[PDB]
């Protein structure tokens, strides 16, 4: 078998852990590899392996996300952990455990535990209060499957997750079959300001979706990435509003989450999601980046929250990358990008328990059942997108197709490599820690 | 050389291939300690014996106590029944009975007689004359006594009349009589709450389920001379005899006489101890009952012989063996255990103080064997996980199969009744109980009667010893599991589904709450915040050491109250005593506040919608309160937003 | 190390590759006398050199691989392995 | 390295020689704060700016703490109190009060005046003048108005009007108004029993305190006005000004009108902690009253003064110096103090399964500073001691004496009122709890007032800072002497002298006692218990090594609910929250035996003799529970034989 490398421990709390790297990073560039005569660092004289293995070569830093449990891993962490208590699984498939779900930040609450009562006892509910915390959750075996975007579809991708249920869209009479090949990203500026074109985005503000995720991030500013050149963004637009960005920059303090809850990537503000973003827009903004679908569905009374109640379609207008400007009815010859549509990942054991479950889970409680004030609507919801994107018909079958590379497509896994640099998430390099 | 599970149940086999139970069942049963009535001269030479048998065996501190309990027994004149008409010059005169009911009333009335099938709460609606200003006959089974006569007499009665019939209870004798406790709850009456020690200087006060109506107990030829003269025929629903009838004829009557005096009589416990190494103030309880009415075979001989020998095996086994425990044992042998079990009641509320956190599991050896057909038990749910692993590792006594045949077994139990010796312990104290028989299907016939002795207990259960034997070793295991090891066996998660089921029965009644104009989503927020509770605990029981003692007592502390936060905190305890939120009596309980709601449907104008909207925000409240108190401390709550 | 109340965390993880394509994972090998005529079902009985107790490569891949063949009681580990090798 | 004791005073000293207070309170007495009511905009305001300063102090965790509660506000029009002539034509009006009373009742009326003392029942019963359907006037200070206002409607009076004299009270301003809340009892009275959170979708209810009477707060100046137009002099027993008078003339008679609305306001809590390093689940709380109705610097403004320093201090002792508690701190400053405490009581009642036996001792920097001169304290007896050795370490402010002038103190020491706020966590919760003032011996003037400010209390007392210091230095006595070390500092003993103050009171009714046909002697048996109880677990402290935990933890566990076993089992929660024995309020306590008892002599018919006989029951046995709870195991009490 394969297992990781030794480690130095320390300590947790008072540490002190930038003392130790700051020490032996001076120390093996003299020391390392008869770089002195002198004193040696992996030899002695008068024993083997001492404080050190005879067989390194080098010292690198432990990111700072990673703990014990995700530095060992999940199958190492069972073996052990099995060896220990003693249990030796038999293991034939018959009847699966109940699927610990995982929510983030006590709307998906709600929501969850009313789902969690309304099955047999088959869905359970555990939280998290970023997405990127309970991807991690998914890894430890704290939970079991989640509903991410295909830019957290990549970090979890990355992370050895597996996608198995993917969201369709289109109504059909069979749409478990077919392969939805994805929704359009765009920009929406207004009808108050003609002057803006994509050309003419320097020193405007600019709402996003949040850090991350496909139409809101990855998307728009892969595109501005390779005209900008430099990949700093808080300095090439005036302000925006970004969630789950760092709490220094313009792009956290045009937010509105108060207090304390400014950039925090979930329903604690007003501005999280799409139509947040579509908040922010409105309000204090002057372009955001969203689905297609999302002027539609803030306009013209389907949201009853009143500032949505008093807007209109064609006013605002989305705008194309070489300048021009074309109607938000005609979506699809003007749009940035082509993304691909969510996906709910999980472990690679559970795979066939989640397939199951969510299969039978969803004939209950799909979009066939009306009536959902005084019934349970799951793929519904009161207008904050919450445990699922509302505008699902079914989740699709994935056959053939379940890996990350292999589902989110040839240009979706370029289009993120060239931002690749670029990315500040932490969860993101300590899962590529692993790799030699 | 220490010792781990296998070799400990390898031990304990080989403790139990050589002790004889059926000569200590008829040593129990010998002519100087019969007829044993509670507080008489019979019962002390047997607690004298048992005291000293504690004594013999070396445990590391006997000790006894005594105290002065009210029990009502027969007075010099005879209680009797007799049949007249409207004037009373008529006069024929049915019978004599031996039997008699404690806590019955002292009164003589007449009236017309109107028959119930068991006197079940749906029986008064079934049945089809109006049951006021009328004496009833019940038939005896199914429920407690105190459920009959607290029931008939929840609808304006003046008398009951109890019987054994034919198909229920068959015996040849159609002369037998018999005996049974009306006090509705637990314990010593007339001190509700507090304990009956002569520190307490006996002030007066009445227990509010103490009855109105004289109640008494006929035979069976008794029952159909009063059947010949009553006139109608039984629905067929009623399995039963051909000779029943429903009411009596128009210019007949019934007239009975029940005179019962109060004595106060001494009462006595007899304890004994085993200590422990790793935590001494920690201990687990086992118990049994030593006196009954008759002579008293199959409901107080082989409670006591199985205690006796448990002792003898547990401290045998502690001095010569080398197992060391690491949490103490107590063996108690209770008296008056038959008029509702009040030397157990009189000494939780005596010694409340004491027992606060420390004791955290009682067993119940009463009744173990009446059949040899099924394995029966009732517990409190965080043992349902302890029995499922005892029920893998007891080999049935006739058939060399296991017990655990049935791999769906938790939704099958009942919860423990009210005369089970358990019940004021996990209802009223908030510890955690088990009880279990060798219950045949029908149940056993002759049980508080006169008939209850030996020989008619070997002629009925041919292998009285392997089957005794087999009861023996279901408490040794569960002795063991509790006291070797540095984990607990209490498993917690089971309660989850119990919550599920209660909020899940509530979920049909979501449209009439909807009409309320109250939302019910604050009670499914409260199921999932005990259920991440519970979780975060599991995931605290994974990332401690096992070694380390000073974290796994901080966890088992957590642990060992996660049965007295479901107490509710909003009554009074000497009012209304058996607190728990899920089993227990009152109107404060869940089953309460589902019938509260369900007869709002009928439209009937006797529902209350105050007392609902209180319930529903006591019992909201409540399982919110023990999900903080699982999870954590102040801060870590994960509170409102 | 992590289990309370140590709570300890790695911090600085070390290579064993060359300095060019540094490898972090290292493999666990089993080696043995020539012409001793053990393969790997055989391995009952023989006096086996382990390197620690918990150490990753010498104690808990090779007594998961062949722990399941063990009888019972398989707890605690150190018994029922006391008593498959002979020393 | 290490910190001992005296090390750290030192470093206490030298942390508290650089702080300043009177900025702080110049602060919370700018104009962005000034008004603020409960669930005004600038509660809300400075709740932010505590939440931040919570944070930028580095505390280990800060949280927030939000919950609806009801309280009673003034109406859009005016309420006046107006003389009414017999002859009903010419109508004179007296004031129009700005200040007025909380829950009180929307009512208007017309009557005769009659002057009462203070609202004393001994002043309702020492009067001439029959008071039933009159209204009443009576003088602030010595009671709660919340008892006035039962007093006077247990003697079917209609109105009440209060006021302050000179005398008592020595101010220029004849024109000024002020506040009081008139609930008996504590708590949001609209929830009683269960907290006021959103879970319980608030069912309908109210608490039994509110009264059904008009209560209005008058000026000097007005009272002048209704004493120019009554007759009959005040007697000189009453140490008052020369213009008060009896009751009113024939002819004219007065009419109260109050007019008041409820309103449903947002609370806010805030919170921060530090953690504990060898036990960090058990914690003591600190506390303040974060508003006022006024400008408020008196009441809030010195409490969250010491508040917000004293967090600086602690976490920068433990950041930047090395200090290294054993058990957790919480910071706290709940809001709506002034509404009878419903920012407290409601958290009480919100978590009390959490900090069950957790939270050992409460700490109130409320109204701390004054006076100059003197010292006075009020808290469990288990603090005294502590209390104690504190004062032989701080020095006075003024004068260079030390506080411990009078070493026999311990009798002059006052039980906690029930305007005090930490009433709730002794009397209900069961944490000791201990509040401290330097107070003038007469009382402060303006303390409910509009006139409550920073320039007259400056004017009041001329170095506030020296006194600031020395009260801050006090709380850290505490705080440090109750962390800092592996013993805690409650002293168990203290209580003894209590059970012999109470035997000793009864002894001189034991004349009356005999003549009923119960004996005392099992009373005397029980003092004697506790004593031993005391006396063993002392000694058990003398055997124990020091450096030990798991054989100190043991003993902990056994001193922290010393506090918690005199909480009367016996009652229900709700029907009566203050179950301490000693120090509560209701039928079950102590002195509501003696008060029960002395009025057998007097032979009115006002004495119940089954209720003596169950209270001597149930005081008996509470009392002989704890003596067995604190000694030992079960076994290893001794019985009566
Ligand atoms: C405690 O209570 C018991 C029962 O009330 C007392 O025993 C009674 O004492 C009287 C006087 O000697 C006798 O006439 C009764 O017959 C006794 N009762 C019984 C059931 O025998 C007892 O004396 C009290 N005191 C003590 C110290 O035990
Ligand atoms: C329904 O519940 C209410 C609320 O308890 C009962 O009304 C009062 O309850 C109090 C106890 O708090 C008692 O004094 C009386 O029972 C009631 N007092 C009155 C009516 O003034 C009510 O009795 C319950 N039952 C029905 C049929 O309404
Ligand atoms: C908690 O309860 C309060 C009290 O009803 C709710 O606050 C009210 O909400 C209604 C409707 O949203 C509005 O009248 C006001 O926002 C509030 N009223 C007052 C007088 O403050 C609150 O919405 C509840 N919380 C939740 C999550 O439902
Ligand atoms: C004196 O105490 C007795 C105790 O029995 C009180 O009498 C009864 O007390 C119960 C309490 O459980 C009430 O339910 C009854 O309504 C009471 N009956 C009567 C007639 O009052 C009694 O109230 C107390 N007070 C007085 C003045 O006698
Ligand atoms: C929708 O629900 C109905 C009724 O539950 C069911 O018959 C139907 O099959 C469901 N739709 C699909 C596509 O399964
Ligand atoms: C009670 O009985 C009497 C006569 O036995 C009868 O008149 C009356 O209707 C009965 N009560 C009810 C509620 O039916
Ligand atoms: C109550 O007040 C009225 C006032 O008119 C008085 O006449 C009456 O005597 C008072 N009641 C008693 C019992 O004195
Ligand atoms: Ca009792
Ligand atoms: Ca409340
Ligand atoms: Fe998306
Ligand atoms: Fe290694």
């Amino acid at each position: 078998a394969q297992v990781p490398s030794h480690t130095v421990v320390a300590r947790s709390m008072g540490g002190k852990e930038d003392l130790i790297w700051e020490l032996l990073n001076q120390a093996q560039e003299h020391f390392g590899k008869d770089k002195s005569k002198e004193f040696q660092l992996f030899s002695s004289p008068h024993g083997k392996d001492l404080l050190f293995k005879d067989s390194a070569h080098g010292f690198l830093k432990v990111p700072p996300r990673m703990d014990a449990k995700m530095y060992l891993g999940y199958e190492y962490v069972t073996a052990i952990r099995n060896l220990r208590e003693g249990t030796c699984p038999e293991a034939p498939t018959d009847e699966c455990k109940p699927v610990k779900w995982c929510a983030l930040s006590h709307h998906e609450r709600l929501k969850c535990d009313e789902w969690s009562v309304n099955s047999v006892g088959k869905i359970e509910c555990v939280s998290a209060e970023t997405t990127e915390d309970c991807i991690a959750k998914i890894m430890n075996g704290e939970a079991d499957a989640m509903s991410l975007d295909g830019g957290f579809v990549y970090i979890a991708g990355k992370c050895g997750l597996v996608p198995v249920l993917a969201e369709n869209y289109n109504k059909s009479d069979n749409c478990e079959d077919t392969p939805e090949a994805g929704y359009f990203a765009v920009a929406v500026v207004k009808k108050s300001a003609s002057d803006l074109t994509w050309d003419n985005l320097k020193g405007k503000k600019s709402c996003h979706t949040a850090v991350g995720r496909t139409a809101g991030w990855n998307i728009p500013m892969g595109l501005l990435y390779n005209k900008i050149n430099h990949c700093r963004f808080d300095e090439f637009f005036s302000e925006g509003c970004a969630p789950g960005s760092k709490k220094d920059s313009s792009l956290c303090k045009l937010c509105m989450g108060s207090g304390l809850n400014l950039c925090e990537p979930n329903n604690k503000e007003g501005y999280y999601g799409y139509t947040g973003a579509f908040r922010c827009l409105v309000e204090k903004g002057d372009v955001a980046f969203v689905k297609h679908q999302t002027v539609p569905q803030n306009t013209g009374g389907k949201n009853p929250d009143p500032w949505a109640k008093n807007l209109n379609e064609k006013d605002y207008e989305l705008l194309c990358l070489d300048g021009t400007r074309k109607p938000v009815e005609e979506y699809a010859n003007c749009h940035l990008a082509r993304a691909p549509n969510h996906a709910v990942v999980t472990r690679k054991d559970k795979e066939a328990c989640v397939h199951k479950i969510l299969r039978q889970q969803q004939h209950l409680f799909g979009s066939n059942v009306t009536d959902c004030s005084g019934n349970f609507c799951l793929f519904r919801s009161e207008t904050k997108d919450l445990l699922f994107r509302d505008d699902t018909v079914c989740l699709a079958k994935l056959h053939d197709r379940n890996t990350y590379e292999k589902y989110l497509g040839e240009e979706y896994v370029k289009a993120v490599g060239n931002l690749r640099k670029c990315s500040t998430s932490s969860l993101l390099e300590a899962c590529t820690f692993r790799r030699p | 050389f220490r010792l781990y599970w296998d070799d400990l149940k390898r031990k304990l086999s080989e403790k139990l291939d050589s002790t004889d139970f059926t000569s200590t069942i008829k040593l129990l049963n010998e002519n100087s300690y019969v007829p044993r009535e509670a507080g008489s001269q019979k019962d002390e030479n047997l607690a004298l014996y048992v005291e000293n048998q504690f004594r013999e065996f070396k445990l590391s501190k006997v000790w006894r106590d005594q105290h002065f309990v009210k029990i009502q027994v027969k007075d010099s004149a005879q209680n009797s029944v007799i049949i007249v008409d409207k004037n009373g010059r008529l006069v024929y005169l049915v019978e004599n009975p031996g039997g008699y009911v404690a806590y019955s009333k002292a009164a003589t009335v007449t009236g017309k007689l109107v028959h119930a099938n068991f006197g079940t709460k749906k029986d008064f609606e079934d049945l089809y004359t109006p049951v006021n200003g009328s004496i009833v006959i019940v038939r005896a089974g199914k429920i407690t006594f105190a459920e009959k006569v607290a029931n008939a007499e929840s609808l304006n009665a003046i008398g009951v009349l109890i019987y054994m019939d034919q198909t229920k209870f068959p015996i040849v004798n159609a002369e037998l009589s018999f005996f049974g406790h009306a006090h509705l709850g637990t314990g010593d009456p007339y001190t509700p709450g507090f304990p009956s020690f002569n520190h307490t200087q006996f002030p007066p006060s009445r227990s509010s389920g103490l009855p109105n109506i004289p109640v008494q107990t006929i035979s069976r030829a008794a029952a159909e001379k009063l059947f010949g003269n009553m006139e109608g025929d039984c629905p067929s629903d009623w399995k039963t005899d051909s000779t029943c009838r429903m009411v009596t004829s128009e210019s007949k009557n019934v007239k009975l006489t029940v005179s019962n005096v109060l004595k106060e009589i001494k009462i006595l416990n007899i304890f004994g101890v085993i200590k422990g190494f790793v935590e001494p103030d920690h201990y687990v309880v086992v118990g049994a009952q030593r006196d009954a009415w008759g002579p008293g075979a199959a409901k107080s001989g082989v409670g006591t012989a199985l205690l006796l020998k448990l002792a003898q095996m547990f401290s045998d086994m502690v001095l010569k063996d080398g197992f060391q425990p690491s949490r103490s044992i107590i063996f108690a042998s209770w008296s008056a255990g038959d008029f509702g079990s009040v030397g157990a009641t009189e000494w939780l509320e005596g010694y409340l103080s004491s027992l606060h956190l420390k004791a955290f599991t009682y067993i119940n050896l009463d009744k173990a064997v009446l059949g040899t057909s099924n394995f029966k038990v009732s517990a409190s749910p965080l043992l349902y996980t302890l029995i499922e692993k005892t029920m893998q590792n007891v080999k049935h006594p006739v058939t060399g199969q296991f017990l655990y045949q049935d791999s769906n077994w938790a939704s099958k139990v009942e919860k423990l009744t009210l005369d089970n010796a358990a019940f004021p312990f996990l209802a009223y104290s908030g510890i955690p109980a088990v009880s279990f028989c060798f219950c045949e299907d029908t149940d056993y016939p002759y049980l508080g009667t006169t008939m209850d002795t030996y020989k008619e207990l070997i002629e009925r259960i041919p292998e009285l010893n392997k089957v005794a034997r087999a009861a023996a070793e279901v408490a040794g295991q569960f002795v063991i599991k509790l006291t070797h090891d540095v984990e607990l066996n209490l498993d917690y998660e089971r309660y989850n589904s119990q919550l599920l089921s209660f909020v899940r029965d509530l979920n049909q009644y979501r449209a009439d709450i909807k009409e309320m104009g109250l939302s019910l989503q604050w009670l499914y927020s409260a199921r999932g915040d005990f259920f991440r509770a519970t979780s975060r605990l599991t995931t605290d029981f994974g990332n401690a050491e096992k070694t380390d003692r000073f974290v796994m007592k901080k966890l088992n502390d957590r642990v060992m109250r996660v049965e007295y936060h479901f107490l509710s905190p909003y009554v009074s305890p000497k009012e209304s005593p058996f607190r728990h939120v899920f089993w227990g009596s009152g109107s404060h309980t869940l089953p309460a506040l589902l019938e509260n709601l369900k007869l709002r449907k009928q439209n009937n104008g006797a529902f209350n919608e105050t007392l609902f909207r209180n319930q529903l925000a006591l019992a909201t409240w409540t399982i919110q309160g023990a999900a903080n108190a699982l999870s954590g401390d102040v801060w870590d709550i994960d509170n409102e937003f | 190390a992590y289990l309370a109340p140590n709570n300890l965390k790695p911090v600085v993880a070390e290579f064993y590759g060359s300095k060019e394509d540094p490898q972090t994972f290292y493999y666990a090998v089993a080696v043995v006398k020539k012409d001793s005529g053990f393969q790997m079902n055989q391995l009952r009985g023989k006096k086996s050199c382990h390197t620690g107790l918990g150490r990753s490569a010498g104690w808990n891949i090779p007594i998961g691989l062949l722990y399941c063949d063990l009888p019972e009681p398989r707890k605690p580990l150190e018994k029922a392995v006391a008593n498959f090798f002979s020393g």
